[PDB]
RNA sequence: UACCCGCAGAAGAAGCACCGGCUAACUCCGUGCCAGCAGCCGCGGUAAUACGGAGGGUGCAAGCGUUAAUCGGAAUUACUG
RNA sequence: AAAUG
RNA sequence: GCGGGGUUGAGCAGCCUGGUAGCUCGUCGGGCUCAUAACCCGAAGAUCGUCGGUUCAAAUCCGGCCCCCGCAACCA
């Protein structure tokens, strides 16, 4: 399959075990699936404040 | 940084020139906030 | 004194960016590691290795050394500029302003190298332009492009000539080659090459609309093509042998037939169309000199696609300026210079641009 | 063990999503068809309640979101209809 | 008589 | 080996008995049109492959060289 990757920036490349959910991106002619971010090889997001549990982000400890 | 994936197959001759002739350097022209293409059913806030 | 003044105040600032073109600290520490590594005796030990460091040392001590030169001979120039104007000694003076010449050739010099470091950067070049995917407007932008690159071409000195032009047929062009002639032409032009992009409100759409169109530069050297030297009897293997079926006694007992083949390639060719052997050879001869060509020709084609591969994997970047006339700023994407003065930059006002890009190395 | 009695001291104990419309909840800053968002419709091309941050708010709460899956809405296989 | 945007 | 060829940017003439560079397209400048095409008007453009020769004089006649196109390159 082609599986979209939200939020800014990855650190995917070839050979990089990753996790896939399932929604489409509509705009993207065949991609029927999103990467899940914060499992197995796929990073969570750098920087994210809000919606960070989709983004697979931590709560920054303050 | 990941690679743009080109729709010109096996590049032979030059590269640039082949993806000016690409979608990824298509020609954009905005929609019109008045005069032509203009007329909106719903506003962004309607 | 005040042109003197002037170019004193001007000399700074240029070293000044040199160095951050440069990466200087970077470069001085490599110096100094390298220096230690070489006073080492157990370095040159391994032959390879202890060369290459030397090599490497020479070129980054010239690179700071000069510097810290520019820094010095500055301020020994402002220092006798002092004595020049209030003091009135006229000699000092004279020899500030020696030195303050000797200084800035130096400077240049150093900045020259910087620049034109690759092999056809001192050759002629072919600027081919091309309009994009738009239509009319593109064809207008590219023929906008060509134009500001002959009034550049023009104030440089270079001498241009339209080799070939495809016209739009509304307006603009479609499409042009440009030899662009003198010294150092394709190391002052090599950077333009890539996709530029206009934005502006379009004159040939009837809703008045802003287009975004683009347009290629490509910027090629003038290489020497090199003669197609004949192959040498060492390198060819010539059997000679009976050949298939004809007619007659003389046939089957005659070699006739003949096949040349290639030691290095293991390429081949026969021949057997003609009754002489000589014949034959010559022609078989022919074709395998034909052959090689076609071999150097296969060759050449494969390594230009690489290159033109590895420049396909640069992708959205290969879009090099941003001319923005709505809002007028032109902005080089990859140096990160803007001006607003859009007009002057059409007209042929690339040296801003040019000059940083060639000190970047980009 | 459940359960009861005593001890001390606010003490050890709140997050998650969302806020263009549908859909409860709006502003400023950053970016400038990019980066990104998105369930649908769409947003973003320099004043973005739609991107990202912040403040403010809304809804759920030891959970809250996403994905998958089924029926519903679908009278969109209509026996009822 | 009269193609196209 | 025997013929035919190389002429404005393209395709063709003339060479036919040496002295006159023509046709169609294309190019350039005007027009028509909102614009482009078509259409209309007006221009430009050729060391005749190359090098020698014969001539008062050569695209034209003769030869050499380079390139093309036919053909023929057989009886074992
Ligand atoms: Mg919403
Ligand atoms: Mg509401
Ligand atoms: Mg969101
Ligand atoms: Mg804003
Ligand atoms: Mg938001
Ligand atoms: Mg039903
Ligand atoms: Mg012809
Ligand atoms: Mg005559
Ligand atoms: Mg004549
Ligand atoms: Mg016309």
């Amino acid at each position: 399959v082609t599986s979209y990757i939200g939020g800014e920036g990855h650190n995917l490349q070839e050979h990089s075990v990753i996790l896939i959910r399932g929604g489409r991106v509509k705009d993207l002619p065949g991609v029927r699936y999103h990467t899940v971010r914060g499992a197995l090889d796929c990073s969570g997001v750098k920087d994210r404040k809000q919606a960070r549990s989709k983004y697979g982000v931590k709560r920054p400890k303050a | 940084m990941s690679r743009y994936q080109h729709t010109k197959g096996q590049i032979k001759d030059n590269a640039i020139e082949a993806l000016l002739h690409d979608p990824l350097f298509r020609q954009r022209v905005e929609k019109n906030k008045k005069g032509k293409g203009s007329y909106m059913r719903k506003g962004k806030h309607g | 004194i005040n042109p003197v003044n002037n170019r004193i105040q001007d000399l700074t600032e240029r070293s000044d960016v040199l160095r951050g073109y440069l990466d200087y600290d970077a470069k001085k520490e490599r110096l100094e590691e390298v220096n230690a590594e070489l006073e080492q005796p157990d370095v040159w030990n391994e032959p390879e290795r202890a060369q290459a460091l030397g090599k490497e040392r020479s070129s980054l001590e010239a690179v700071v050394d000069t510097l810290d030169q520019m820094k010095q001979g500055l301020e020994d120039v402002s220092g006798l500029l002092e004595l020049a104007v209030e003091a009135d000694d006229e000699e000092t003076f004279n020899e500030a302003v020696a030195e303050l010449d000797a200084l800035e050739e130096k400077l240049a010099q150093l900045e020259f190298r910087r620049m034109f470091s690759g092999e056809y950067d001192s050759a002629d070049c072919y600027l081919d332009i091309q309009a994009g995917s738009g239509g009319t407007e593109a064809q207008d932008w590219a023929s906008m492009l060509e134009r500001m690159y002959l009034r550049w071409a023009e104030s440089r000195g270079f001498k241009t000539e339209i080799i070939e032009e495809s016209e739009g047929e509304v307006a603009g062009i479609k499409s042009v080659t440009i030899k662009i002639s003198g010294d150092y032409a394709y190391g002052w032009l090599r950077t333009e090459t890539g996709v530029h992009r206009l934005v502006r409100k379009s004159p040939f759409d009837s809703g008045g609309r802003r287009h975004t169109s683009f347009s290629s530069a490509f910027v090629y050297p003038e290489v020497d093509d090199d003669i197609d030297i004949e192959i040498n009897p060492a390198d060819l293997r010539i059997d000679v042998y009976r050949t298939s079926g004809a007619g007659g006694q003389h046939v089957n007992r005659t070699e006739s037939a003949v096949r040349i083949t290639h030691i290095p390639t293991g390429i081949v060719t026969q021949c057997q169309n003609d009754r002489s052997q000589h014949k034959n050879k010559d022609q078989a001869m022919k074709q395998m000199k034909a052959k090689l060509y076609e071999l150097e020709m296969q060759k050449k084609n494969a390594e230009k696609q690489a290159m033109e591969d590895n420049k396909s994997d640069i992708g959205w970047g290969s879009q090099i300026r941003s001319y923005v006339l709505d809002d007028s700023r032109i902005k080089d994407l990859r140096t990160g210079v803007e001006t607003r003065n859009t007009q002057a930059v059409l007209d042929g006002s690339l040296d801003q641009f040019i000059e940083a890009s060639l000190k970047a190395g980009l």
